[PDB]
Parts: structure tokens; C-alpha cells; sequence
């Protein structure tokens, strides 16, 4: 799932699955 | 940032993990 173009909700969902209990930050404007 | 690395170019696990807390 990781090795592709990931945009929008699809990117948020990949972060969710990979980071698990660590959580994550999503900062699209950087 | 994440959009440039993962949306407009091909994502990787290495890069995704840069955004885990």
C-alpha cells in the first residue's frame, strides 16, 4: 500500500496504518 | 513536505515514518 502515489484521505489512511499507536502529524502545507 | 514526497512523487515507508510521532 505504501509504494505508490498517496494523496488526501488515502495518505492519511496510510499514515494511520503505518504509525499505529505512535500517531502521526499531517501537514500538507509545508 | 509529505505531499511532495508521497502524493506528487511515489511514497515510501521510510518517508511515511518521518511523520509518525
Amino acid at each position: 500500500f505504501v509504494n505508490q502515489h498517496l494523496c488526501g484521505s488515502h495518505l492519511v489512511e496510510a499514515l494511520y496504518l503505518v504509525c499505529g499507536e505512535r500517531g502521526f502529524f499531517y501537514t500538507p502545507k509545508t | 513536505g509529505i505531499v511532495e514526497q508521497c502524493c506528487t512523487s511515489i511514497c515510501s515507508l521510510y518517508q511515511l515514518e518521518n511523520y509518525c510521532n
